Formats: structure tokens, C-alpha cells, sequence
RNA sequence: AUCCCUUAACGAGGAACAAUUGGAGGGCAAGUCUGGUGCCAGCAGCCGCGGUAAUUCCAGCUCCAAUAGCGUAUAUU
RNA sequence: GGAGUAUGGUCGCAAGGCUGAAAAAUUGACGGAAGGGCACCACCAGGGGUGGAGC
């Protein structure tokens, strides 16, 4: 009830931080402009529900018009045998319902960020009818093939090892019937636990992007659409990279309840530039609509162009990983980590960042010239609790 | 005050039937140990398969 | 070990008796009169299911 | 002095000093942190209690009453944080004791356990133990005397056994914080032994539960009798012969 | 439900949907 | 004498033991001289 | 159905922790006998 | 190890923190990191009672172990410059 | 000045004017854990119903070695 | 040192989607008519339950 945020604007950024600091919070005037559907959306209240379930001790308040929230958060316990779950190796199921449009990655980037900061390990399951692993139109989600080898090597830069993060899809879907819609289900294990997250240092220039290779999905459709997809991609990235790799998978299709049905009819492709220096990674992608029927080649040219932007574009890490980077630079040891952003990265998403952590109370950033580098102060928080043995 | 007074029933060791209410043990969660192997139950998949 | 123990460490455990209220139903049978009751047992049946083949 | 659960203490940890009063548990064999009634002398035993949350591994100073008029040693116990949690699993063994009714073979009526078949019912299938180590499994509610079952065991269970059932109650530590606040002044919650010298009532005693000494005779048992018909029917080389 | 209680027999909080 | 005995066993799990340390030293020793 | 559902626990989680701790005493025995032998190697040839 | 007759080293993590039986060597047994040479190596506890006065990263002394799991090769002596068996029998508290 | 040598007067009953370091072994619960073709076996057990000004219990368990000294680790000879 | 038997790691293969849920036979497939054998799940002769009220 203490701290007090309006809008609807990074609200899963809102909470998580609220989570992480312990810092009870109000969001209030979710959508005051909407009359037809006002209040919170169902992927929101799902998020809501993935947060209780998760944690411990959360108190979470929604009100009657659905447009004021107050959350009291408690600790991330994660599963433990005896409050979340029956075996500590048991995933947690959830369950997100058939009216949700935003991507899963929606659901997993908060909590992968929210996750080595647990007591025991995460062994989240996400099933139901809304569950769609591809990107959305929608706020433009990042896929899982995107989510796992786009960001996940950044908490490997951070000293939480990618030798433990199961993340593992066991049907893929795209959205199907207009946004809503999805079908398949995934699990992700964090088993990484760490009590303090190192101040790392990304300064040195990330020059020679060396490498491209990326994954091109198709559900539902024809398996040739991948690799006319590859021809288009390669068309594109040929004039400026002689190694471009990418894989092909295809899936069947996934059934929802209505009496089962099929869903989530689609492809998409996921580019990621490597670059030689370091942990540094461009990442792109681009998925059909849900009804539309477009050409493959325009899909394939179409990430192809939004890849060379983003390398063009970004200095370090790119817009999409800014935010957790930050976040787990903010939760870091006392001392200043720097991060090397590009002018043009800077984004509106990453400023709200960095108003909800002002106003959270950690320290402000030093933003200096070198693209910039932005310097972080860690609060040295950590996680709260596990146990020293 | 709480901490003069009497202990419950559950928080004394040996909890006979004369000290606790009627169908007090209902109310509880308790766990403990069964003995052997329960029936299978036959349910629809076991009589498909 | 043996020396890596403490005299709080070898300190006995005293056993419980009957309650008062119950002791006119005899003692109580612990493990050690357990196995004699059973060691006696044992001994009987197996004797009597000797006869009983013979 | 040994310091009992329940019973408040101040405790110095972090910048904070508070008085709280915490629940000393043994975790058992590694597996269910049972809940003792006091600290154990010269071992390490578990503690919980209800207040600030400070990161682990940090240590601690535990104190009783600031009080200069204290003839020894006012520091009581020390120690480091663990680890911090909301609603922690601290379980006290309860255990439900009854008597035997009328005794079989194998199945022996329990009569002073429970109260009605209800609880019989709940508490079917449960594992049910005498005193003497024979184990046992609670069958089925008895209908005429209310509250009483059948319990099928192991060997024959003697009249002046005591069957208990070893149920796991969980206990859930109080709410409750004080602050040291010694520079304004602060109220200071006092231990049992100073609430009972000050409001005059005795410490709670039970003989049956006081050890004394048993009185063991020798244990002699029957001879074996033999039955007439399989004592007429056995062999000529093995027939019993008595005078 | 009975198993789910078994899971959370000591878990505190949840998301209080008033809606 | 059950004192004893239970000495005397212990006695000889140790002759056991130091037999086959003595068995095992011996043929490591002989192996390299077959080899 | 508690029944059945805590005796497959049980069994679930004994087998777990027999197989971990199975394989935690053979990896370090391993290693610690391998530096112990190798140790033993180098002084005997002084 | 060294040329040394005792080595120093950072408790890492006491593996076998979690088995069931008490005095079970692999409860008694810890995993510690020398400082001169960088290896992690496996040292014993004397006792399963005196295994809760060694916690995570304290500079323990540990020396060899002459005579469950056969081949550990060291023991743990001082644990912050006090010796371990005088803190089991409760002549001196540990510096922190 | 101290020590030394002389030296009046006090100065021993164990609950003390308070011998230690190692090793081996027995005995114990209405306690806890594990295995399984009942009562058995194993690991063990400061933790037991109550009770801390409560308890007087193996009442100070037994044996072996050195004894104002003694043990451990590594190199070893 | 040789020969067996185990135990736990490490590596290699397995581990690349004309794709998107619900035959055999010269010997085989199905019958009919006639004639046998057996049956307190048949006839025949009797007996006894349950089913009416209550637990």
C-alpha cells in the first residue's frame, strides 16, 4: 500500500522490482481511458497469478473496477516440497487461460530475471490453451528460440550459469484465431542460484560481429516454408557475412480444449548475430500473422533487415535485453558495473526503468561518453533467502 | 498470558482421548506413516490398456 | 570414535514406567521383555510343530 | 540457567536490538525439524522467532534481561543466521494414547484413544505402536462402545500395555516484537519462572511422568502343555511319559 | 484440492482478485 | 570366555586384513616380474 | 488416495537421495584416492 | 601436497550436508579450496557434531590423515586460527 | 630492590588447595531414522510425557598407555 | 604386474521432418444340413433362497 505507480506502462518491470526490493506497492489507473474493456488484462492477472504462485508471503489486491491493484510481496521460495509443490523436483504447473494475445516470453523474462534471486530451485510449467511460444504482433515478443540463445548468456556473463537453465519447450504454437490463442506448453528449470550477481564490465568495443545463426520455425504449414525462409535470410545476409547458419524445425500442430482442436498455425524465424569479443549478441525475429498468410521470402527478408538494424543500431545489448541487463546490474554488489549502450538503444521502456528503480531506491546511473556507457551503483540486496549451510 | 497458560492438545507429546474435543482430529493436518501396499483402484486407462 | 565423545554424549536414557493409573495391570512390556515373550514363543511352536510332523 | 522455547529473550542482531521469543527445534534425523522444549546444553539446536530480516551468516549475541543486579554472566546464547522465510515448518510430536480393551490373538480392542468413529474413521489404516515395540495398524471403528476400534498387531499385546500413535502437530511460532528501545525506555517482557514467583502458582508437576524405580521380577513362564489328543496320537520313541 | 493443500501446507499470501 | 571371544574374532579380522594386504603387496610384486 | 500418494513420494524421494549421494562419495573417494596414489607414486621414488 | 606440512584453504561448500546418517563419513567429509596451489581438495571433519563449527569461506588449516570413504586424504585442524578439537570441547568462540 | 639462606604466626577432608592427554569397550527411553515374506536387524540416540530451583540419575561406567606432560598431519628414516 | 567382477564420470554413434491426430491365400472369409456328446447357466420331479416389516 506504501509506494505508490500509475499506468499500465512496464507493469510486470513494476512488480518484479517490487518483488525483488520489498517494497509494497499500488498500481493504480491501469486503463481509465478504456470504456469497452477496462481494468487489468488477462495476461496481466495471469502474470498476477504466476507471482503468487511463485512467491511467498505476496499478499497481491485487486479492486472492483479491476483498475487499482496493491501487492504486499513476500520471498521467492520457488518449489519448495512442502508450501508449492509435493517433490522439490515437481514443476509448479500453470495454467494461463485461451484469452491471452501476448507471448510467453511475456511471462518468462520477468521471471527468469526474478529467478536466481530464489531459495530453492524454479521449475515452472507452462501449460493451457493461451500458451504461445512464437513472437507476437502484439507488443512484438520476443520468441523462445529468441528469449533462450538471445538473453540467457547475459546471466552467464553475470555468474549464473546457463549449465543449469532447463528451458524446454514440449509443443510450440503461434497465436491461431486473431491474437488469442496458443497451445503449447513449456518448462523452464532454474537450478542456479547464486546470493550476489558479479558488477560486470562491458566496455571494450564489440567490433567484428563474427557469425549469424539462427532458427526458423514452422507450425502448422509445410516444411518447405523454412527453407525458403533460409533462401530469403541468406539472400539478404550474403553481401556482408559468408557464415550464415540457420536451423529448421517444424512441428505438427498443437490441440487446445475447446473436444480438442488444432491451433496456433504459423512460422517465424529468430536471427542472432554473434559477435567475436565477448558475450555480445544481436537478435531479430519475425513471425507471420495469425491470419494474414504472407510470403516466407518477405518474412525472411523482413528479419533480415531488422537484424542488420539492430546491428547497426546497438551498442552492447540490444533494446530488448537492456532491461534485465540492467535490472541485474542494479541488483549486483555495491560497486559500479558499466555498460556500453548505443545513442539510438535508448529507449522509453529503459527511461521507465530507470524511474521505478529512482524511485525504489536504488542508486541513479552516470551516463558518460566513450555510444555511452551507462554506470550502474548495485544495491547489494541479493537474494534474501537461502540456506547457508 | 499464552505463555502461562495450558498447553493445547496438539502441543502436549501424548494427546489421548480424553483430552481433546469429540472430532478434533478432523480439523488437524497431520502427516504419518501407513503400512503396506494399497489396492489399485481399476480405473478406465488400466481397463483400455 | 570412542574419544570423540563427550560424557553428555554417553549419559543413558532412562525408560518410563507404567502410569500409576494403570499399574495394577502389571509392567510394562518393553522391547527386552518382548523378545523374551517371543524368544519363549518361538522355542514352543517349534517343539510342538516338530510333534506335529512326527 | 538452560532457556525453554517460548519463554522471551533479547536478542542483538544486526543494529537491532529486540526482544522476541523463539521456538528451538532439532532438525531430527534431517528430515522433519522437530521442535524440542529446550535448548539443548553444549549442542547447537535450531532457532526461530519473528522479527527483522537480516541476509545469513551473520552472527549474533542473545541476552536475557540488562539488568546490572545479575550475579553471572548475563549473555545466554550466541550463535549466526541460518537463513529468513515466511511460515516456517516447525512440528511437536503428539502422541494419542489409549488402552487395550479386550485382547485376541492378533486384533486387540483400544478402548481410551478416541472419542467417536469419526476420529476412528479419519484415523483409519493409521500406524498405531504399544509401549513394548510391537507395531500395529488401526482396522476398523467399533460400533457398541463409542469411540473404541479394532487394531490388528503384530503378536498378542498384554492388558497392561499402553498403545500409542505417534501423530505430528505443527506449532507455529508468535508474532511477537519488542524493541530495546533503551534510551526512551521499554517494557520488558519477563520468563515463566519470574511470572510464577511473581503470581504465586506452582510449576506444573505429574507423577506419572516423574521417573521412578521399577521393580522387576524375574521373569518365569509356564511349562508347555501339551494337548490330549495330540499327546495320545504321537509315537511310541516320543510319547510323554509322566508319573 | 487435497493434494494442492498437501503442496502448500505453509504458504503464505496470494493474489487477492477482486474483480 | 564371551569377552574373549568377541577379542579373539577381533584378533583375527585383523590377521584377515594384514593377510591380504601381504597377498596383495606380494603379486603386485611378482606381476611386474611375469611382465 | 494420501496413502498412495506419500508412499510414491517416499519412494520417489529415497531413491533420489541414495542415487545423489551414491554418486557425491564415488566422485570424491575418486579424486581424493587419485591424488593420494599419485602422491604415494612421487614420494616412493625419492 | 606443497612442501609444507599443513595447508590452508576456503571452506567452499560442505557437500554432504544433507545425508541421512550421523557420523557417515560423506557427512563428515567437505570440500575446501587451498589457497597457495588454487585445487579443491577433501578434507574430514573429526566429528559430525563438530562439522557445524566450519561454515562456508573461513580460512581452515588442514593437515594429512594417517591411519567409509577410503583415500580422503586430509583433516581438518584450525578453523580461523583456533583448532578445531578445542572448539568441540568448548575452550575457545570462534573469530569472525 | 628481588631471589637465596634464616624465620614468629596461620595453612587438608573430596561438595576439595579441584591432573592431564590419547585409545578401546559395555549399559539406556512411552525418543528419532532406515531395511523387510509379524515380535527381527542396522545406523544411532545432549532431542523423552511433564518439569529448569525441576532434577540427584552408570551418581561419580569399565579397561589400556604416557603422566606435568601428551596427541595429530606431512616428509620420512 | 596379469586375470576377472563391479561403481561413478568423460567422449563418439544413436540424434535431420514429400511432413501436419482419429497384408497374406493353390493354405484365405462366412455359413446351412445331418449326426453325436454334455449341462440344476437345459427339459422332467421336487426342495430352498431373495423379493413383504425392521437393522
Amino acid at each position: 500500500e506504501f509506494l505508490r505507480f500509475t499506468g499500465h506502462r512496464a507493469f510486470t518491470q513494476r512488480l518484479v522490482l517490487a518483488t525483488l526490493y520489498g517494497r509494497p506497492i499500488h498500481i493504480s489507473k491501469i486503463r481509465s481511458s478504456s470504456a469497452t474493456n477496462p481494468g487489468l488484462a488477462p495476461h496481466e492477472i495471469s502474470f498476477l497469478r504466476l507471482l503468487e504462485s511463485v512467491t511467498n508471503g505476496s499478499i497481491i489486491d485487486v479492486s472492483y473496477s479491476g483498475t487499482t491493484i496493491t501487492y504486499q510481496p513476500g520471498l521467492i521460495t520457488g518449489t519448495v516440497p512442502g508450501m508449492n509443490a509435493s517433490l522439490s523436483s515437481d514443476a509448479i504447473e500453470h495454467v494461463i487461460p485461451a484469452t491471452n494475445t501476448r507471448g510467453i516470453t511475456y511471462f518468462l523474462i520477468p521471471l527468469a530475471l526474478l529467478a536466481p534471486f530464489s531459495k530453492a530451485h524454479l521449475n515452472v510449467r507452462f501449460t493451457g490453451p493461451g500458451v504461445i511460444t512464437s513472437a507476437t504482433h502484439g507488443a512484438r515478443d520476443l520468441s523462445i528460440d529468441t528469449f533462450r540463445t538471445a538473453v540467457l548468456p547475459l546471466y552467464g556473463l553475470f555468474g549464473i550459469p546457463p549449465a543449469r537453465i532447463e528451458l524446454r519447450v514440449l509443443q510450440r504454437s503461434c497465436a491461431g484465431p486473431g491474437g488469442k490463442g496458443g497451445g503449447g506448453i513449456v518448462e523452464m528449470r532454474f537450478a542456479s542460484q547464486v546470493r550476489l550477481p558479479k558488477t560486470l564490465h562491458l566496455n571494450r568495443r564489440p567490433g567484428k560481429v563474427r557469425r549469424i545463426r539462427g532458427v526458423a520455425y514452422c507450425t502448422g504449414v509445410a516444411a518447405s516454408h523454412n527453407n525458403r525462409m533460409i533462401t530469403a535470410a541468406r539472400g539478404v545476409l550474403n553481401q556482408l557475412v559468408s557464415d550464415v547458419h540457420i536451423a529448421a524445425q517444424y512441428d505438427p500442430a498443437p490441440l487446445v480444449a475447446e473436444q480438442k482442436k488444432k491451433t496456433g498455425i504459423g512460422f517465424g524465424l529468430s536471427l542472432v548475430a554473434e559477435t567475436s569479443a565477448e558475450g555480445v549478441i544481436y537478435a531479430a525475429d519475425e513471425v507471420a500473422p495469425p491470419e494474414g498468410g504472407v510470403v516466407p521470402e518477405d518474412i525472411g527478408e523482413k528479419c533480415a533487415y531488422q537484424l542488420l538494424d539492430v546491428i547497426a543500431q546497438g551498442g552492447c545489448v540490444m533494446a530488448a535485453s537492456a532491461p534485465t541487463v540492467l535490472t541485474l546490474m542494479a541488483m549486483g554488489s555495491e560497486d559500479v558495473g558499466r555498460l556500453r549502450l548505443g545513442r539510438r538503444v535508448v529507449s522509453p521502456e529503459l527511461l521507465e526503468l530507470a524511474r521505478d528503480l529512482k524511485a525504489f531506491g536504488a542508486a541513479s546511473w552516470g551516463i558518460r561518453d566513450a555510444d555511452l556507457i551507462v554506470s550502474v551503483k548495485g544495491t547489494g540486496v541479493g537474494n534474501v533467502g537461502r540456506k547457508v549451510a | 498470558a499464552e505463555l502461562v497458560a495450558k498447553r493445547a492438545w496438539t502441543l502436549a507429546g501424548e494427546a489421548t482421548a480424553a483430552d481433546r474435543p469429540v472430532n478434533s482430529l478432523l480439523g488437524e493436518d497431520m502427516e504419518f506413516d501407513h503400512v503396506g501396499k494399497p489396492v489399485p483402484v481399476v480405473t478406465e486407462e488400466v481397463s483400455e490398456s | 570414535m570412542s574419544s570423540l565423545r563427550h560424557a553428555i554424549q554417553r549419559r543413558a536414557h532412562k525408560e518410563r514406567a507404567q502410569p500409576l493409573e494403570r499399574q495394577r495391570l502389571g509392567i510394562l512390556e518393553k522391547k527386552k521383555d518382548y523378545r523374551l515373550r517371543a524368544r519363549d514363543y518361538k522355542k514352543k511352536q517349534a517343539v510342538l510343530k516338530s510333534l506335529r510332523q512326527k | 540457567k538452560i532457556l525453554k522455547t517460548g519463554d522471551p529473550l533479547i536478542f542483538s542482531l544486526g543494529w537491532r536490538r529486540f526482544q522476541t521469543l523463539p521456538i528451538y527445534s532439532i532438525w531430527d534425523n534431517r528430515t522433519r525439524n522437530r521442535m524440542l522444549k529446550y535448548t539443548p546444553e553444549h549442542m547447537h539446536c535450531f532457532g526461530t522467532f519473528w522479527g527483522p530480516l537480516i541476509a545469513p551468516n551473520t552472527s549474533f549475541c542473545c541476552f536475557q534481561s540488562f539488568s546490572a543486579s545479575n550475579p553471572g554472566f548475563r549473555i545466554a546464547a550466541t550463535g549466526t543466521v541460518l537463513s529468513v522465510d515466511e511460515s516456517t515448518e516447525i512440528v511437536k510430536k503428539l502422541k494419542l494414547v489409549g488402552t487395550p480393551w479386550k485382547i485376541f490373538k492378533n486384533t486387540a480392542f483400544i478402548k481410551d484413544m478416541f472419542n467417536s468413529s469419526l476420529e476412528i474413521a479419519k484415523f483409519e489404516g493409521a500406524a498405531i505402536r504399544t509401549v513394548s515395540g510391537i507395531r500395529g495398524q488401526i482396522k476398523r471403528a467399533l460400533s457398541k462402545p463409542e469411540g473404541y476400534f479394532r487394531a490388528t498387531f503384530e503378536d498378542k499385546i498384554l492388558l497392561s500395555d499402553i498403545v500409542i500413535l505417534k501423530a505430528w502437530y505443527p506449532v507455529k511460532p508468535k508474532q511477537f516484537y519488542n524493541p530495546a528501545t533503551n534510551l526512551i525506555g521499554w517494557q520488558s517482557m519477563r520468563l515463566t519462572g519470574e511470572i510464577r514467583r511473581a503470581e504465586n502458582i506452582p510449576t506444573p508437576q505429574n507423577p506419572n511422568s516423574t521417573y521412578r524405580k521399577i521393580e522387576r521380577p524375574e521373569r518365569h513362564f509356564n511349562p508347555l502343555r501339551v494337548p490330549k489328543n495330540l499327546a495320545a496320537e504321537l509315537p511310541f520313541k516320543s510319547q510323554i511319559v509322566q508319573t | 484440492t487435497i493434494l494442492v493443500e498437501m503442496q502448500r501446507r505453509n504458504k503464505v499470501g496470494g493474489i487477492i482478485d477482486r474483480r | 570366555r564371551e569377552k574373549l571371544k568377541k577379542e579373539l574374532a577381533e584378533i583375527e579380522e585383523r590377521r584377515r586384513e594384514k593377510q591380504k594386504k601381504e597377498k596383495k603387496e606380494f603379486w603386485e610384486r611378482e606381476g611386474k616380474k611375469r611382465k | 488416495f494420501i496413502r498412495r500418494e506419500q508412499l510414491r513420494i517416499k519412494k520417489e524421494k529415497d531413491e533420489a537421495y541414495e542415487k545423489k549421494f551414491k554418486r557425491i562419495i564415488a566422485e570424491i573417494q575418486n579424486e581424493e584416492g587419485r591424488a593420494a596414489n599419485e602422491y604415494a607414486r612421487e614420494k616412493a621414488a625419492r | 601436497f606443497g612442501g609444507s606440512s599443513h595447508a590452508k584453504g576456503i571452506v567452499l561448500e560442505k557437500v554432504g550436508v544433507e545425508a541421512k546418517q550421523p557420523n557417515s563419513a560423506i557427512r563428515k567429509c567437505v570440500r575446501v579450496q587451498l589457497i597457495k596451489n588454487g585445487k579443491k581438495v577433501t578434507a574430514f571433519v573429526p566429528n559430525d557434531g563438530c562439522l557445524n563449527f566450519v561454515d562456508e569461506n573461513d580460512e581452515v588449516l588442514l593437515a594429512g590423515f594417517g591411519r567409509d570413504i577410503p583415500g580422503v586424504r586430509f583433516k581438518v585442524v584450525k578453523v580461523s586460527g583456533v583448532g578445531l578439537l578445542a572448539l568441540w570441547k568448548e575452550k575457545k568462540e570462534k573469530p569472525r
